[PDB]
């Protein structure tokens, strides 16, 4: 359940490659995927998004609010190695899904699984247990008082 | 995964860190008040339970605080090889088993003083690995307590 | 005795030699490896920390809490009246082992045989001095 | 303006520029500790992330969120569309804060300035960056 | 349909790959890691084996034996009468786990994608074909 | 077939291998040498571009044109309209050549025999994915 | 001299650098478009003669701007060895032999193309170098024409 | 001491070494037999209990065979990693508790039989480590038979 | 304020900081380049060990002697008498020259300034180093 | 006599070691060990230093001083690199000394001697000839025109 180093490390691999910087097209395709399954698997999850044209993945609005979730697990992953930063961010994503009527920590588990199906099929030789051990570390503390 | 080979490895590197070549072998009791100050505030326990009762600068205490800072240091020191650190540990427990006052949810309180004290004065401080490994000490040390 | 500049040279020379030391745990192994072959009678003194096998777990955790105390202890000999409660501390800890003058005597030559050979440097007198200090504070 | 070419220039430079983990911070600072020297009336912006202690946990986080932020626009400088909804949002974020008008421009700047120190001024496209550093801060400032 | 000249290919290119490999631990693990990336419905198929960690000395040892297992098959590839009764031994000793085809056609490109980035030479073909020959003894 | 994820992996991929790699030339050459080895009787469908000797500047330079073909696909794996055009066009230009179905099939034998060596990681599945999605586009 | 190994390696290599390893395998269109606009406005040849006669946004073209850049990149990754760049070309040379309406002043327009823009999109690009270089790729192509 | 570190590592090299890059993948088979002659012979114990009760040319006793020779190699290979050794001996270990006539005191003979056979192929054998290897891998798998 | 874990991270990194031999220049000249530049107005006090040739041999032993007081300072920062006595002769010792009040603040924000780059900005505690760094001119400015 | 490269280098070590930039306990031990024998061997001039309780070593006001010299000391032989700044320090210093009525160049050498004999007693192997040879080169800027 401890993210180690060998795991942060690992994990900061994994999202290294099937990852592009410059451009957002990728990192989309990632979320979408992501989004796919997690309304698949709770339908009533996809009303949260309301505030997305969630009902038309396809469209700017939400491609933009893809980008935010796929930049802001980027922006945490990339903190994995600096704890007391992570923490802050963590806390500050946190107050921001708070802020959200409705998303309550079970949903971060529907979100959990949804990644751990789309990784593998965008990055190579991903390893699940380095990237459940630390998406959780990640999860928890956004979830957290959620 | 629970403070590994690596975790251990920075841990023990930030605590030599604390306790580098200039500050190491000077004021080990600065920084161990340090932590039994966060202690008692945390753990409420009552200061009036160790040698001296507290009173930092009681010749008691003092040399008890210089003992558990050291306890500490050797465990920690010994994160990288696990069975014998084991064996550090199930000492430490024993001694304390035989301390009426000693719950194991304090124990915890006293290692994540150290933990916390070690950030303040190394900023640096992975704070992420050392509670996973002062997590593993604070398990050995209150093992049943 | 031990006095305030030959507390000095000691202090950095066990930094030097037990601080820049590779593992504790060899370090600390091989000071009771010395003790034992320089005072044989003493290895059975040990029967407790499973002396039997001294790459042990057990015996080596042993060897690290003395390697720790005797750092706990060069670092508060400048703190008197802080050294003394400790030394007292320690001294009572052993007083249920039958300890006789010749295994202090020999601990001495123990540690005096190992910190030299990790230095460069290394004042023969300045450490008997101290550790006659703390001998002398862990018995009477 | 931000011409196609330069979003490609300034999207490759960035990337370059755009360290990885805490390296970022290398850049962060950079481009802070200039901010807040030309214009040092503009650090009480930030009394609530601590803009006052840059190297501080709340401020670090707060730094590496805005090249996050600063990021994504980049990333998106090719499709207008999000782009839009993008600097939307962040606009709406700063839509609150008492954020003076030359603030933005002097972010531009520093801004600027720091990815340039970071990927070396080997021939550094100031025209493309500030075209497309502008594109961006338009929808966000306004 | 393993051909005695496919069978040369493969049984000098598993030396290859898992012969010279480093820590066969490792190439182990790693297989397993793939045929769940590849196939996520089969993780669970081995809530034995302590799969919920696979760094687990549980869950390695688990590995090996397939990984062993795999290997005392591609030697007897030659072997009619003998691999041909090994797989029969094996086929049955996967009959309780409910596996059906896709698993095993996973296991396949698990073995096939792990396999050739060890090697600087690796017949895609030979391969299959052999690991079909394999795949059918263990199971019909 | 090719979808939107199975796309990331192979692009990467494609880049980690054929990008990475030394000299095009060899990388190139290695690939239709191996479609010979696993189909000679393909070697001499290329005739033209002076199969006879595979050294030669003459064939490096076709099988540059096909390792960059097959490159200048990949990156358009993601533009449907834009790739279903570039593959209508190659698909035209292998007409006049007599193909069966086997070729193409032996192709992707070659190109997927060649690639996974240069990795560290290879999705055997994603790769065949689309290279079936460009195999089709190339003939029907 | 006129384009030798070393002008070669930097050319393939700043060439690798306007498609390196985070730009190349996403816009080779917008680079390619970009060459093409900047052709045409050289040349001054008609648009009105390629796949989908230009448009930016038409399926036709854009598959041709891609089979263009890609052209070049395998001839340009194949300045070094010479020998296996000459077959190259007069391949290419052969299928525009077989258009009319390629003319040879027309070939260097579309290869001074590619080096100007290759330089608006890496400032550092080598404009010296190129030149020599994409003088003798125009060569090539255009040789008769 | 009992098969440490060094010890297992000359095995692993030694056993490697009688399955080098040419014996190996050939004739397990043959050395395989020789194990069992001489299991038979020392252990006593009835050839007429295995697959095939013997009968070196017996499809089935040959597989029986493969699998015997294959377990003892998964073992070998694993001393150097004491944890998962221990979980892969245990798993033998069950495998054979349910088996009624392995005797721990056959388990031994039959672990004794590799290493004899072992020297025998390979003179070099350092047959002091090979015993105090078997010995822990024959303590594993027979352990409360 | 200076709490005594301050007093400890202070003493750490000021010792990593104060290089050795004349690798301290470095630092020092660091420290004055700084003071020197958001402060002209000051160089003017140092007319006498040549302020206005910060690399010559008198302002390089002047710059120097300042690095050993601040050291002595904050060497004896766990001893305050000592300290006293110690900021009580630096005091006596500016007690003569015309030294602007605005002074001392510029000084102490150009050190802590030095000491973070070079000891490296590794989350430098700012609050310490202020803290302490304040109650060290206290006694000689006052 | 004269204080060489191999000299300086050799004497910036000894001082290397036996030093302590961190705490002043240790330069103050050193310090009072040095005055211990300078007025030992010169009660007459344990009177220079009535501007500190030199009456009560163990004084706040007398281990001030000490710091101050063992500082000073510190500062110059940092300087033994750069002869051209040293000689300005040693100026300084000197000026200081004959803004002291009293303190005449002999003192100096009991000074000399003082530290002679503490110095083996704090630094391991240290090597009386360089030091000896060094030390000069500074005392004398020091004593010198007092
Ligand atoms: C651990 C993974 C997650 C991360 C890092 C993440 C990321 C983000 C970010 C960066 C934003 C935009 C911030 C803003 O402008 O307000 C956001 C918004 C949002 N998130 Fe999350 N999130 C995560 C998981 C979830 C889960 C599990 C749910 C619930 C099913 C959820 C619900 C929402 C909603 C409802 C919004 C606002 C939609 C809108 O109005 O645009 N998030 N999240
Ligand atoms: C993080 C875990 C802890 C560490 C590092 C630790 C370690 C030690 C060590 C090394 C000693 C000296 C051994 C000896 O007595 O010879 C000691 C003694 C003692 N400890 Fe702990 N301890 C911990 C937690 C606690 C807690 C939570 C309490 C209870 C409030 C406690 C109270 C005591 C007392 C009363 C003594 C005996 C003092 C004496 O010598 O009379 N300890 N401990
Ligand atoms: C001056 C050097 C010495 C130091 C610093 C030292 C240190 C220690 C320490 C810290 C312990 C463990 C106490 C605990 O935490 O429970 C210990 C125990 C012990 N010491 Fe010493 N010691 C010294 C001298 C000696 C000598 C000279 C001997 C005999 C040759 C000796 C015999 C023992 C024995 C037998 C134990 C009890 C361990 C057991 O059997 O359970 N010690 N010592
Ligand atoms: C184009 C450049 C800029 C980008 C990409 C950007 C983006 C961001 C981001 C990502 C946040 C965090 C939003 C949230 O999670 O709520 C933020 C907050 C903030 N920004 Fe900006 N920003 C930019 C320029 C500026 C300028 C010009 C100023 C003023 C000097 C400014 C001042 C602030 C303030 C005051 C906050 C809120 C601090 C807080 O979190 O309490 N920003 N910005
Ligand atoms: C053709 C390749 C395969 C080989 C050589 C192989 C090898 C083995 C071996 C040797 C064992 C351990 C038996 C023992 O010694 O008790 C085993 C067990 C097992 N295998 Fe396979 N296997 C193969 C195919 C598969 C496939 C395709 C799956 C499913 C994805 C599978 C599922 C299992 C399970 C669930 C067990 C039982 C372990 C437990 O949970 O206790 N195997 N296999
Ligand atoms: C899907 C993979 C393939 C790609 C991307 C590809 C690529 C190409 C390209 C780019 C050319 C040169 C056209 C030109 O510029 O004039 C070419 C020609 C040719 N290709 Fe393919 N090709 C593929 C499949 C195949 C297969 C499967 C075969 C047969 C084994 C084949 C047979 C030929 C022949 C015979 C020529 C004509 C060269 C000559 O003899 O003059 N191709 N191909
Ligand atoms: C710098 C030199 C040039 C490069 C890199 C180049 C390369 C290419 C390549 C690789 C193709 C695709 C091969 C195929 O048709 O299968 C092509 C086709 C073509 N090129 Fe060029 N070319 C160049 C200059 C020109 C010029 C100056 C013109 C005339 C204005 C031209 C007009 C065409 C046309 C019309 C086609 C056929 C489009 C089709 O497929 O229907 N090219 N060229
Ligand atoms: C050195 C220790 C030994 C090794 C390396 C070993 C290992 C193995 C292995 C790997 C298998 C195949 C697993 C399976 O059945 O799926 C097996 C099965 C078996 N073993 Fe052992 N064994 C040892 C000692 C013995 C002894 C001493 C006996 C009794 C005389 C024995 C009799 C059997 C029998 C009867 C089977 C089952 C054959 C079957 O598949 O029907 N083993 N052993
Ligand atoms: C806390 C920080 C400071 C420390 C540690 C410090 C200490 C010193 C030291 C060691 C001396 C030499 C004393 C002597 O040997 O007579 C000195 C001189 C001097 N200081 Fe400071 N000082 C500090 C800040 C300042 C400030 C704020 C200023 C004004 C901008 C200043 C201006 C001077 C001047 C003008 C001299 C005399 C120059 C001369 O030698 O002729 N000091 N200081
Ligand atoms: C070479 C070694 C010496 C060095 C580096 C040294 C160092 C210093 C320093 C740095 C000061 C403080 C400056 C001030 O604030 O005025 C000082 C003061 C003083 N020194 Fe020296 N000194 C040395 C030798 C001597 C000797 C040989 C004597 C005479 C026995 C002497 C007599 C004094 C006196 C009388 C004071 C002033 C005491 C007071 O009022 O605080 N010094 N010296």
């Amino acid at each position: 359940s401890c993210c180690s180093s060998e795991d942060r490390a690992n994990v900061m691999h994994n999202w290294d490659a099937a990852w592009s910087a410059a451009y957002s097209d990728r990192r989309v395709a990632l979320a979408q995927a992501v989004f796919a399954s997690l309304f698949s698997r709770d339908a009533a999850a996809q009303g949260l998004f309301s505030g997305v044209s969630a009902d038309n993945p396809d469209s700017a609005d939400f491609r933009a609010h893809c980008v935010r979730v796929v930049n802001g697990l980027d922006v945490a992953i990339n903190m994995l190695n600096d704890p007391a930063v992570l923490n802050e961010q963590l806390a500050h994503l946190s107050a921001q899904h708070q802020a959200r009527a409705g998303v309550a920590a079970a949903h971060f588990d529907v979100m959990a699984e949804a990644f751990a199906e789309v990784m593998p099929q965008v990055s190579s030789c991903f390893s699940s247990d380095s990237w459940n051990r630390c998406f959780a570390r990640i999860a928890n503390g956004i979830s957290a008082g959620l | 995964e629970c403070c590994s080979r690596g975790d251990a490895e920075v841990v023990i590197s930030e605590w030599d860190q604390v306790f580098n070549a200039a500050m190491a072998g000077s004021s080990e009791s600065a920084v161990g008040v340090a932590i039994f100050d966060a202690f008692f505030a945390s753990s409420g326990v009552s200061p009036s339970m160790f040698p001296g009762g507290g009173d930092s600068n009681n010749p008691e205490f003092l040399a008890q605080v210089s003992r558990v800072v050291s306890g500490a240091d050797i465990a920690i020191n010994s994160l990288t090889n696990r069975a014998t650190c084991d064996s550090l540990l199930s000492h430490l427990n024993a001694q304390h088993r035989a301390i009426s006052g000693v719950t194991g949810a304090a124990v915890t309180h006293l290692s994540q003083a150290i933990s916390s004290v070690v950030a303040q004065v190394l900023p640096s401080a992975h704070i992420d690995a050392w509670e996973y490994c002062m997590a593993y000490i604070a398990a050995g040390i209150g093992a049943g307590l | 005795v031990c006095n305030r500049l030959e507390q000095i040279l000691v202090k950095t020379q066990w930094a030097q030699s037990y601080g820049e030391a590779e593992n504790r745990a060899a370090f600390s192994r091989d000071l009771f490896s010395e003790l034992f072959n320089i005072q044989g009678s003493s290895r059975a003194l040990f029967s407790g920390v499973g002396v039997d096998d001294m790459n042990s777990a057990a015996f080596t955790a042993h060897c690290l809490r003395v390697t720790g105390a005797l750092n706990r202890l060069i670092s508060q000999l400048d703190q008197q009246a802080t050294i003394n409660a400790d030394l007292a501390h320690l001294a009572g800890q052993h007083a249920s082992r039958n300890l006789d003058a010749s295994n202090f005597a020999a601990m001495g030559q123990a540690v005096m045989s190992v910190v030299p050979t990790h230095l460069d440097c290394f004042n023969q007198h300045a450490w008997g001095e101290c550790y006659e200090r703390i001998a002398s504070g862990i018995s009477g | 303006d931000c011409t196609s070419l330069n979003r490609l220039l300034v999207k490759r430079q960035w990337a370059e520029a755009y360290g990885e983990g805490t390296n970022r911070e290398l850049l962060g600072n950079r481009i802070w500790e200039d901010l807040f020297a030309n214009m040092p009336d503009a650090r009480g912006l930030f009394s609530r992330v601590n803009g006052n202690d840059i190297d501080s946990s709340e401020f670090q986080a707060h730094s590496l969120r805005v090249l996050g932020g600063l990021d994504m626009c980049v990333a998106s400088l090719d499709d207008v569309p999000v782009l839009n909804a993008l600097l939307a949002r962040l606009n709406s974020q700063h839509d609150s804060r008492g954020i003076p008008a030359a603030g933005y421009p002097a972010f531009v700047a520093s801004a600027i300035s720091a990815v340039r120190a970071t990927v070396g001024a080997r021939s550094f496209d100031n025209d493309a960056w500030n075209s497309c550093m502008n594109q961006i801060v338009s929808g966000i400032s306004g």
